């Protein structure tokens, strides 16, 4: 067993965070106080939960989490919600004022202040670790916090913890839920500052599951606990391999292994099928399949792109339920035969796939209804390019007229740094574009 | 009030297409770089893709499919036409082509060059046109492109009065329901010199395009035949129709080419829409047997059909999407 | 078409399917970085502060 | 941060002020005792935002009243919710500013402008996380124009990293009181640009224009005027003082709203426009409320909109309605009229619902827009000025309190260079 510790960063990371840790309760059977009783061995030892969880003599299982942001609104909503006792006050750290949705203020003026005491609450937990592994890191692209606060603290890390992996997931930014009109500088200006520093990132576009939400779950207007409700499913389908028994996917480092190939390429595409509405009266249940032949449907991805116009270097499909490797075969050699996969030549056109019996544990009262079986493909397409295309584009046309360069430059950054974390993304854009096409 | 972009400035079609739709008065105009589009007529090359399907409040369309090029560039659709098992090597309609690259099936090709060679039947190739392989491999290395050989139809179907050489092309819309429509309308692009059978050099009767033509516009005006005379003479000189002795052929191979592509290509899933029209150029050999040449993705039309035509891209590729207040097409059913 | 390194638990099985085979700044440039931005910011204020003055 | 030290000097800053007190605690449950008598939660939730909280369940405005004169004041004090003011916070002269900038800025409220800060400094010090200041007044007086300028560059002296917010009345002949008016707004737009982040443009000239043109008012009164001003400052002040989607403050609205530092000048807008008393029985359906908030006849800054593009535009819906309705007429004009939306910033407008309603009214809509088409308003000002200042007329006012000339040619000068870095980006 060797511990992984999960950093929440700005309100997107905190939130998914709780929904996240919420569903790890549920999947354990670890009660909101924090009890345990299918843990036989009280206070300590070494199974596979213990890579998220520690215990305390009084049989507290507490997770390996610590919640950050610069604001107090929403880290006070754990503080005092129904998953208070779980964690202790230390792990929980609150500014006075946010970084108003500026990355230079985020990173360079109230990160300056802030990023010490934060080491410092991640050393206590690195502490209590006989095997620390690494960070598992989630915030958004868009916010001050969540942008520049995280890139600052993803570089201490590579600092403080050379031998250790982070991992990332990332709410990439979309006008149908979006808080700031500078998400675009402030996505590519986080993404130039951690990408030396990230080994594997996993984005999900928050309109792909605005949309999922609208068509699947029949939601009008689904709301931020609609939309990290099912972003906590494929998070905890993408760590199951670390919570769980099995031999895919049970280290930090063999993400990359069998993920990453090209380094800098280090962004996956999440797939999840099926999304079943709770509120559906008749529901026939899907096979083995029919949910392996939905991993490859735009709809169903965590990015909206098309992989039909680009290369694959990996592909994990991660099971959950009612799943034997007999139908996993037989559903794969239908698909081959009529999708466009096409494999990248210094590659092997194969499949790393993993089957947890437990069927997924939903949220009582949620949106999503109990299934059978499902599955989350990992796949590093490079078509994932589509999103980075889009993003550099938004920034061009803001950034060609200087328009709210200066309250960056206000907070003490230089306008040339705007220009390199650009032009990294155009040599990031070419990169996919050799390998790609 | 529906919104569209113009991307494609050197585009004769869609400059009618664009005009047609201001004329509705529920079709607004554009600048080049306005993202808040609800069709795009969009640039021949390096085409956003990407980008579409990402305006929250509109249904985004656009009149290239993605992945279409590999029909419509001749080095991909030779790979195309020999990988593909739902058309292959024995493949009846296309002829025996090689890819060849300059610094690959050079070898491959050479091996089947002597076959020819050996049982001394005719043994003339295209890349310019010669009767020996060596000679023009001198002209392939010259220049410096991947550019295919394929075989010469030695024996061609021949237009009287005349003694001349022809092509066939084929407009084709298919749109964002991948319904493949076949215009009505044809084009029969002639030569106006006799065909020489044994002096490759000379181009004009060889090489049957508008612009090497313009004895031009001896027989019909500006090199072209169009349906209604072809069929005409078809029944006068050989007993037969437009009909069943070409049209069943070059439905057929339209239908073969574009359902192949299909999985490829399709948008029936996707978070943007396409539409495309194609020109298919066919030749016709002495036993009235069509051979597919090439795909055109962005095809010119004939001067006496472009407004009918652009009407028609219209009514079934654009008013389908986006409904306003006889069909010139023919359904290739699938 | 070839099944590979199935491994089973209790918990469920692990295998990978090939269908076809093949052809940093240290902690002083951070923190000088970080004090090169504030230097910036004193310098903007103390600009303002020399404008309000004038 | 979250409190706001709100401060009104000068006749219309405080009879404006005064307004806004009034209204937005009938909307929090506050009586003019101090005393909650509400019912939902949700109005006690973001209450420290604009009051301080008292001895035994009172609730005090944190508002600092100020004049050079004992009158208004005294009007205040007097007033309906007189009684809810902190006495300490008034902080008043007795020799006035007689519609004289130069009194306003050099002399008389030069000698008054310390007392005010030693208010603001005590309101600053009894806050958790101070986020800034929003000041009301007019420009065309002397009080509010002058004094009011000179406190907002004495705050961003004394807070340099705090938010300077105004809602600043433009003056118009149409409801005027002095020929000098053109003067003292001119000397106070050349300090709106330099020491604040965010202004609200409240243009007098519209005001009567909605009134008269509207509202059927055939002679419109300052109270007329002053029930668009109040609709209008409770419907951009929503978001601060209500639970929201997007925890709104006044630094987050400045780094979204304005693209380049200076063009930080608001054009606002209300629907539906109402007068007073008369109550409408008919509710407006959410394409009403959009079409109208965007409509001229309902912008509170008389500029035509379609003269410029916006650059960057937040609305606030207020009621109970269909959320996914509000966005699809909200995106219907965005996508209908896209012209009129620089491309260049994507994604520009952004929208909030509240399910609470203003009083008397079911559904509304509060529109902030920042367009280009607002160098009309500066244009119309700057040519009123020219008119005088080219025969140096009424001069001597200004010149007896030791101003010279050179300082009206600076002033008319930046107000210009604002009209044409406006433009600039109206063709861009
Ligand atoms: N999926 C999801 N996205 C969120 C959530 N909360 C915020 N976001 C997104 O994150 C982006 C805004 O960043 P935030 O995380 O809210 O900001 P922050 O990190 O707290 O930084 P500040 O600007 O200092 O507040 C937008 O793209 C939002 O759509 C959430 O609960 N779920
Ligand atoms: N294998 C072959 N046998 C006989 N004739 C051939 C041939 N390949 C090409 N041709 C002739 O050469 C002409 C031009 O060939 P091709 O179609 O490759 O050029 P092109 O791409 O400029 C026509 P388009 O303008 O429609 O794109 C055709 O009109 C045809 O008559
Ligand atoms: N809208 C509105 N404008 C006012 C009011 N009182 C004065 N004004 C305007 O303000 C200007 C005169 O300034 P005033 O505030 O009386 O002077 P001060 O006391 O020196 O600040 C003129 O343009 C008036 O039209 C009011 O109650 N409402
Ligand atoms: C163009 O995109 C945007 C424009 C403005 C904002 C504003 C964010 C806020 O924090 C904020 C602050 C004060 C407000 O009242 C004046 C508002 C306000 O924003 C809302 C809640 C939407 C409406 C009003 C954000 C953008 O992305
Ligand atoms: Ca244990
Ligand atoms: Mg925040
Ligand atoms: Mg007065």
């Amino acid at each position: 067993m060797r511990e992984c510790i999960s950093i929440h960063v700005g309100q997107a990371g905190v939130q998914i965070g709780n929904a996240c840790w919420e569903l790890y309760c549920l999947e354990h059977g670890i009660q909101p106080d924090g009890q345990m009783p299918s843990d036989k061995t009280i206070g300590g030892g070494d199974d596979s939960f213990n890579t998220f969880f520690s215990e305390t003599g009084a049989g507290k299982h507490v997770p390996r989490a610590v919640f950050v942001d610069l604001e107090p609104t929403v880290i006070d909503e754990v503080r005092t919600g129904t998953y208070r006792q779980l964690f202790h006050p230390e792990q929980l750290i609150t500014g006075k004022e946010d970084a108003a949705n500026n990355y230079a203020r985020g990173h360079y003026t109230i990160g300056k202040e802030i990023i010490d005491l934060v080491l410092d609450r991640i050393r206590k937990l690195a502490d209590q670790c006989t095997g620390l592994q690494g960070f598992l890191v989630f915030h958004s692209f868009g916010g001050g916090t969540g942008s520049g606060f995280t890139s600052l603290l993803m570089e201490r890390l590579s600092v403080d913890y050379g031998k250790k992996s982070k991992l990332e997931f990332s709410i990439y930014p979309a006008p149908q839920v979006s808080t700031a009109v500078v998400e675009p500088y402030n996505s590519i200006l986080t993404t130039h500052t951690t990408l030396e520093h990230s080994d594997c990132a996993f984005m999900v576009d928050n309109e792909a599951i605005y949309d999922i939400c609208r068509r699947n779950l029949d939601i009008e207007r689904p709301t931020y606990t609609n939309l990290n409700r099912l972003i906590s499913q494929i998070v905890s389908s993408i760590t199951a391999s670390l919570r769980f028994d099995g031999a895919l996917n049970v280290d930090l480092t063999e993400f990359q292994t069998n993920l990453v190939p090209y380094p800098r390429i280090h962004f996956p595409l999440a797939t999840y099928a099926p999304v079943i509405s709770a509120e559906k009266a008749y529901h026939e249940q899907l096979s083995v399949a029919e949910i392996t032949n939905a991993c490859f449907e735009p709809a169903n991805q965590m990015v909206k792109c098309d992989p039909r116009h680009g290369k694959y270097m990996a592909c994990c499909l991660l099971y959950r339920g009612d799943v034997v490797p007999k139908d996993v075969n037989a559903a794969i050699a239908t698909i081959k035969t009529k999708r466009s996969i096409q494999f990248v030549d210094w590659c092997p056109t194969g499949f790393k796939v993993g089957i947890n019996y437990q069927p997924p544990t939903v949220v009582p009262g949620g949106d999503l209804a109990k299934v059978q079986r499902a599955v989350c493909m990992l796949s590093n397409t490079t078509a994932i390019a589509e999103a980075w295309a889009r993003l550099d584009h938004k920034f061009d046309l803001m950034y060609a007229k200087r328009a709210f360069v200066h309250w960056y430059v206000g907070e003490g950054m230089e306008e040339g740094e705007f220009s390199e974390a650009r032009e990294d993304m155009a040599a990031l854009e070419k990169d996919y574009e050799e390998v790609g096409v | 009030m529906y919104t569209f972009v113009v991307r494609d400035e050197n585009s004769s079609v869609y400059a009618e297409v664009s005009r047609l739709l201001l004329a509705t008065g529920q079709w607004k105009r554009l600048r080049k770089d306005n993202p808040r589009f609800n069709l795009m007529l969009g640039e021949r090359n390096r085409l956003p893709f990407g980008r579409l399907g990402h305006e929250p409040g509109l249904v985004q369309l656009v009149n290239y499919y993605r992945g279409a090029d590999k029909l419509c560039r001749k080095a991909s659709l030779v790979k195309l036409i020999k990988t593909s098992p739902e058309l292959s090597e024995s493949c009846t309609w296309f002829p025996e082509s090689y890819v060849i690259y300059p610094t690959d099936e050079r070898e491959v090709f050479l091996a089947a060059y002597n076959r020819r060679r050996e049982g001394r039947e005719g043994n003339v190739w295209i890349a310019l046109i010669s009767s020996e392989a060596s000679e023009l491999l001198d002209f392939i290395d010259e220049q410096g492109q991947v550019h295919v050989i394929q075989k010469y139809l030695e024996k061609p179907l021949l237009l009287e009065p005349g003694h001349r050489k022809f092509d066939i092309r084929s407009w084709v819309l298919v749109d964002h329901l991948y319904n493949i429509y076949l215009y009505r309308e044809g084009v029969l692009r002639t030569s106006s010199e006799p065909y020489n059978s044994a002096n490759f050099q000379d181009k004009t009767c060889h090489l049957t395009n508008h612009c090497i033509q313009k004895n031009y516009g001896r027989y019909e005006e500006g090199n072209e035949m169009f349906f209604e005379e072809f069929n005409q003479y078809l029944m006068d000189a050989l007993n037969t129709t437009l009909e069943n002795s070409i049209l069943l052929q070059i439905k057929h191979i339209i239908r073969s080419c574009l359902m192949c592509i299909e999985p490829a290509i399709s948008t029936k899933h996707l978070h943007y829409q396409s539409f495309q029209l194609f020109g298919f150029d066919f030749m016709v050999d002495e036993e009235l047997k069509v051979w597919l040449i090439e795909v055109n993705g962005a095809p010119a039309c004939a001067q006496k059909l472009y407004a009918e035509l652009c009407q028609g891209i219209v009514d079934v590729a654009i008013s389908s999407v986006f409904p306003l207040a006889t069909s010139i097409f023919i359904k290739l059913h699938h | 078409m070839e099944v590979i390194e199935l491994n089973k638990c209790t918990s469920g099985q692990s295998f990978e399917v090939i269908l076809k085979p093949p052809s940093d700044p240290s902690l002083e440039e951070i923190q000088k970085k970080l004090e090169a931005a504030e230097e910036r910011r004193k310098y903007q204020e103390a600009e303002l502060l020399k404008h309000l003055a004038e | 941060m979250r409190e706001i030290v709100h401060i009104q000097a000068g006749q219309c800053g405080n009879q404006i002020g005064a307004k806004f007190w009034e209204v937005i605690s009938d909307e929090h449950g506050i009586d003019p005792t101090g005393s909650y008598h509400g019912d939902s939660d949700l109005q006690l939730e973001r209450i420290n935002v604009y009051y301080n909280e008292a001895t035994g369940n009172k609730y005090v405005p944190r508002a600092i009243l100020v004049d050079l004169e004992p009158g208004t004041m005294d009007s205040v004090r007097s007033g309906p919710f007189g009684q809810i003011f902190r006495p300490d916070n008034f902080v008043f002269g007795q020799s006035g500013a007689g519609n004289n900038w130069a009194k306003g800025h050099y002399t008389e409220g030069a000698e008054l402008v310390d007392s005010v800060l030693d208010v603001v400094r005590k309101e600053s010090e009894s806050c958790d996380c101070l986020q800034g200041f929003q000041l009301t007044h007019s420009l065309g007086g002397g009080t509010g124009s002058g004094m009011g300028t000179l406190l907002i560059s004495k705050i961003r002296e004394e807070y340099p990293d705090r938010i300077m917010n105004t809602f600043s009345v433009m003056p118009s002949p149409k409801v005027s009181d002095t020929v000098v008016e053109p003067y003292n707004a001119t000397l106070s737009v050349h300090q709106l640009v330099e020491n604040t982040d965010e202004t609200y443009c409240i243009d007098n000239e519209a005001l009567y224009d909605i009134c008269f043109r509207t509202l059927k008012l055939t002679t419109p009164t300052y109270g007329d005027l002053n029930h668009l001003v109040s609709a209008t400052m409770s419907g951009v002040t929503t978001c601060l003082r209500f639970p929201g989607q997007l925890n709104a403050d006044l630094r987050k609205l400045a780094v979204n709203m304005v693209p380049f530092p200076r063009l930080h000048f608001f054009m606002p807008g209300f629907a539906p426009l109402t007068s007073r008393g008369s109550q409408q029985y008919r509710a407006l359906t959410v394409p009403e409320l959009t079409q109208q908030m965007f409509d001229s006849k309902n912008m509170m800054a008389a500029c035509d909109p379609r003269h410029g593009r916006y650059l960057t535009v937040a609305a606030i819906f207020r009621g109970r309605m269909s959320m996914k309705e509000v966005d699809e007429q909200m995106l219907n004009v965005q996508n209908k009229n896209s012209s009129y939306f620089v491309e260049w910033i994507p994604n520009n407008v952004k929208t909030a619902v509240c399910d609470i309603p203003p009083r008397g009214l079911k559904m509304s809509a509060t529109f902030i827009g920042n367009s280009t088409a607002i160098q009309e308003l500066f244009k119309r000002i700057s040519e009123q000025f020219t008119a005088m200042f080219r025969r140096k007329a009424f001069l001597h006012w200004y010149t007896g309190e030791g101003m010279d000339e050179m300082e009206f040619t600076e002033a008319e000068s930046n107000m210009n260079d604002l009209v044409s870095e406006y433009q600039q980006y109206q063709d861009a």
